[PDB]
């Protein structure tokens, strides 16, 4: 089998949108890299509803249960990230030699949509520190 | 909620592709 | 700062795939989508490329250590909040990310090149360039090259040259613009149907095999893929003098076209003050071992007659005198540099 | 009787062979870019015969081909005199005391900027005649100058010579040409071999043998092997560690010792250096290819032209020998802990080499080839690279205002270069 690569929802978005600003896509796409496994609670149904104002940990978009996990801050090529209440790690952001390109594969109809394009990553190689 | 933080970084040795790899 | 959030399921039909330059500027043109084709063999066997109108490039996957995590920027359906107690280092949030994939490896792309697949009812030849790594201008010009239409045999493929150029020089076709109307007319003028398995889909075939697309004429391709056959039809058994056996093949011609003899058509596909025919894909493929049984063959060899001989075989990629250096010795004289070994 | 001149005429004339073997025939214009000189004798050509003595020079042409002419000149050393009325008796004592070596005698009272001999021989024995009347002096005869100037030296001196200058070879003399200042480009041969040992021990050419030599030609790369040791055949690789040092390297998989070494030999033979360069060449990898060539029946004179000299260096008429590490004693000015080929590659090329211990050197002949052929290629591509980035640049230019060959300048002490410099200007 074989199937054309579907890029014209990505140029039709692409030319209707700004220049790229930030490390952010013009799309509304970044991508954050870990130099670690992501430990996330294996249920977010039960801890959405043990979830207190004061936390703001879980929240409802599309009929997903989201977990706010973290928060993000770039100081030019620096980054730090914060991950849940206690962990901060310092990292860069790099430009990727090649870029990479997200492609769809939609197995119902056997169909490849090109989603978007890297552009940057925000990257973590060094230990967290305390707060 | 945490980051299990890996001390560096490895890419292994690039692999070669078939159908199958791609669609899973 | 920005908020992140991450849904508890992943979506794993995303996939990265590595952009070249060029690919990234046939992607960003606006002008012709569908421009790129992830084209394969089978369902479970074969390697994976990405083909334009004229070009290749294979896939790779390869594997990391680290948490890539794709995040898209929505809007929230209530209001994120929350106290923010640290106030050192943490702006006022104004946009919402949530991660939708976690890609835990990455697809390259490298050029490369392609072949047929003559396994098999296919049909029709989109099919057929369908299941076969390789692209469309390779796989059409290979088709071309191979005679297909199924396959013709040498035989019936060389049959059907030689009917095809009586019926156009006995009509009196125009050697500039022909077309596979005419010929196919040509062809089945004064013979039943029945009896005629030139169709116009084998007169193209002929076409496409001796000549290339109205169908310009390829003459020094025919006239020297005929004197080929004529080496395989008398020299396959026996040596001969070059003068006499010159003499007994220039004998043998297709119908009225005329054909010119050279020292560069007399190359390529025979050997030596005697003469007699050989094939290339009939030596040992090992190069050391090939140029051995080559000198074993003639105790002398031509410039000319070697050089094409031994261009396909070493796949270095190096030029030609380092290639003959190689392998061998030379010993140049004052006509030609010719070359033995001990 | 000078049964020495005949003999000293026999080496000129094999010598004359070796240079027309090579693509270097004596032109004589009627009644090129010079790259090498050496002093020879020569037979009457343009009842007691000897010889007279000159100087060949080397030259390639505009044409991709080369040429060989020869210039004859008068050697000449001069006798000074305290009493100056008196130099007249002196003249007709010499003249006498002189005859058996003496072609002619000049008076000169007051110049600007003389006895002159037929052949250097003939200057030898005057000066082993005046030796002792020098020595007791310590009949007015005042002491000889202080300077010793060489044959070759006193005619690119006097004639106004100089190697990577270009000449016009006419009957009136080499006619520099002053529009033509960019160097024509010589056939550039670099090489290392890679020979056996025993372990802990040094190489010894008396029972060891040569495994592998790495060459470059003209940018172009080959290594040649003797399987004999190396336990499979080596195929054709690509070794460029710069877009600078490109290294396509063409393999040659001989049957045994004697094979590797003609292929050697005749491989030079078909291409014709000029320059051949080493690293410690003339205390290794020289004598080491000269022993192997004995062991096997040839003749490495005889073969491409080399030979050892006086001070057991290896030198050719017709191709200069650049052993690099003199050039990196001398000149590169850096110290000797930094003067290993590992430590010049990385100051003086800016990167890293292959390293391998060469106690680990023979075993992987047999176990691991490829390996030990990529650090003998390695060494060729640094060794090239080298050459053609830093010596061959410096060297020639050199040559081009010192009436020297490259051999002589790459290798005499730089107070005997500065002692040719000022005998220059003089």
């Amino acid at each position: 089998p074989s199937v054309d690569i579907d890029a014209s929802q990505w140029q039709k978005l692409t030319q209707s949108r700004e220049k790229q600003t930030t490390v952010i896509t013009p799309l509304g796409m970044m991508m954050l890299e870990i130099q670690g496994e992501l430990e996330l609670p294996k249920d977010f149904a039960s801890l959405a509803r043990r979830d207190s104002p004061n936390e703001g940990r879980f929240s409802e978009q599309d009929g997903e249960t989201l977990i706010r996990f973290g928060s993000l801050q770039i100081d030019g090529e620096r980054a730090t990230l914060f991950v849940g209440k206690k962990q901060r790690l310092l990292g860069k952001v790099t430009k990727l030699d090649v870029p990479m390109g997200i492609m769809h594969f939609n197995s119902k109809d056997n169909k490849v949509e090109l989603v978007d394009v890297m552009k940057y990553k925000v990257i973590f190689k060094d230990r967290p520190l305390p707060i | 909620i945490w980051v299990k933080y890996n001390e560096g970084f490895s890419n292994a040795v690039r692999k070669n592709v078939t159908w199958n790899n791609l669609w899973e | 700062s920005i908020n992140l959030h991450s849904a508890p399921e992943y979506d794993p039909s995303y996939k990265l795939i590595q952009l070249t330059p060029e690919l990234l500027d046939i992607i960003q043109d606006p002008v012709q989508n569908h421009q790129l084709r992830f084209k394969s063999l089978d369902k479970d066997k074969s390697e994976v490329v990405l083909c334009s109108h004229d070009k290749t490039w294979v896939l790779k996957q390869r594997k990391h250590s680290n948490t890539v995590l794709l995040m898209r920027e929505f809007v929230p359906e209530q209001p994120i909040t929350f106290d923010e107690t640290l106030l050192f280092g943490l702006s006022k949030p104004y946009m919402d990310v949530v991660g939708f994939a976690k890609t835990e490896s990455e697809f390259e792309t490298r050029e490369t090149h392609g072949e047929l697949n003559l396994n098999s009812v296919i049909g029709t030849l989109e099919e057929l360039l369908e299941n076969s790594p390789c692209s469309a201008l390779e796989g059409i010009s290979k088709w071309h090259k191979i005679g297909g239409s199924c396959i013709l045999s040498q035989d019936f493929l060389f049959k059907a040259l030689h009917v095809l150029l009586m019926s156009a020089m006995a009509e009196s076709l125009d050697l500039q613009h022909l077309n596979v109307e005419d010929t196919h007319h040509a062809v089945g003028k004064d013979i039943e149907d029945e009896f005629n398995p030139y169709t116009r889909e084998i007169i193209e075939t002929v076409l496409n095999k001796f000549a290339v697309q109205t169908w310009r004429l390829r003459i020094p391709f025919i006239a020297q893929w005929y004197g080929i056959q004529a080496l395989r039809k008398y020299v396959s058994g026996i040596s001969m003098p070059i003068d006499e056996f010159l003499i007994k093949w220039k004998s043998l011609f297709p119908p009225f076209f005329p054909c010119d003899i050279d020292i560069d058509m007399l190359r390529g596909y025979h050997f030596k003050k005697t003469v007699q025919y050989i094939a290339k894909s009939t030596l040992p493929m090992d190069p050391k071992e090939r140029f051995k049984v080559l000198f074993r063959l003639q105790s002398q060899w031509d410039l000319e007659d070697i050089k094409p001989l031994i261009e396909e075989l070493n796949s270095r990629g190096m030029k030609i005198d380092s290639f003959i250096m190689k392998y061998a010795r030379r010993k140049r004289l004052g006509k030609k540099t010719v070359v033995t070994s001990r | 009787n000078y049964a020495l001149s005949a003999q000293q005429l026999l080496n000129a004339s094999k010598i004359d062979d070796i240079d027309s073997m090579m693509g270097f025939e004596r032109y004589v214009p009627p009644q090129g870019w010079l790259t090498n000189m050496h002093a020879t004798l020569v037979s009457q050509e343009t009842t007691t015969n000897q010889g007279i003595s000159g100087v060949d020079f080397y030259f390639l042409d505009e044409e991709g081909g080369s040429f060989k002419s020869t210039v004859v000149y008068d050697p000449y050393f001069f006798i000074a005199c305290n009493d100056e009325s008196r130099v007249n008796d002196v003249e007709e004592l010499v003249k006498k005391y002189l005859e058996s070596c003496l072609k002619s005698l000049q008076i000169i009272r007051k110049e600007d900027l003389k006895l002159s001999f037929v052949n250097s021989n003939q200057l030898f024995e005057a000066r082993k005649l005046l030796r002792p009347i020098l020595q007791d002096n310590a009949h007015l005869i005042e002491d000889i100058r202080e300077y010793d100037v060489p044959y070759h030296v006193r005619v690119s001196i006097d004639k106004d010579i100089r190697v990577g200058k270009w000449y016009k070879v006419t009957q009136q003399g080499f006619i520099e040409d002053t529009r033509k200042i960019a160097f024509a480009d010589p056939v550039v041969m670099a090489f290392a071999i890679a020979t056996t040992k025993p372990p802990l021990k040094f190489p010894d050419s008396a029972v060891d043998q040569i495994m592998m030599i790495s060459y470059m030609i003209d940018g172009e790369g080959f290594l040649i092997t003797n399987r004999e040791i190396i336990s499979e055949d080596i195929e054709d690789f690509e070794y460029t560690p710069k877009p600078e040092y490109p290294g396509f390297f063409t393999i040659f998989n001989e049957n045994d010792e004697v094979a590797l070494l003609q292929r050697f030999f005749e491989h030079i033979r078909d291409v014709r250096p000029t320059v051949i360069s080493t690293f410690n060449g003339d205390f290794f990898d020289w004598p080491f290819i000269h022993n192997r060539s004995k062991i096997h029946g040839l003749d490495m004179f005889d073969e491409i032209g080399f030979a050892p000299d006086a001070e057991g260096e290896y030198k050719s008429s017709y191709c200069s020998h650049m052993d690099c590490f003199r050039w990196v004693k001398r000149d590169s000015y850096l110290p000797q802990g930094s003067q290993g080929l590992k430590a010049v590659t990385q100051s003086k090329l800016g990167y890293n080499p292959i390293e391998l211990d060469p106690e680990l050197m023979t075993p992987y002949a047999f176990e691991k080839p490829q390996h030990l052929s990529e650090y003998s290629v390695s060494d060729a591509v640094a060794t090239y690279y080298l050459y053609m980035k830093y010596v061959h640049p410096f060297i020639f230019s050199l040559c081009t205002i010192i009436p020297l060959n490259p051999d002589e300048t790459l290798r005499k002490g730089t107070g005997t270069l500065c002692e040719m410099l000022l005998m220059v200007q003089a």
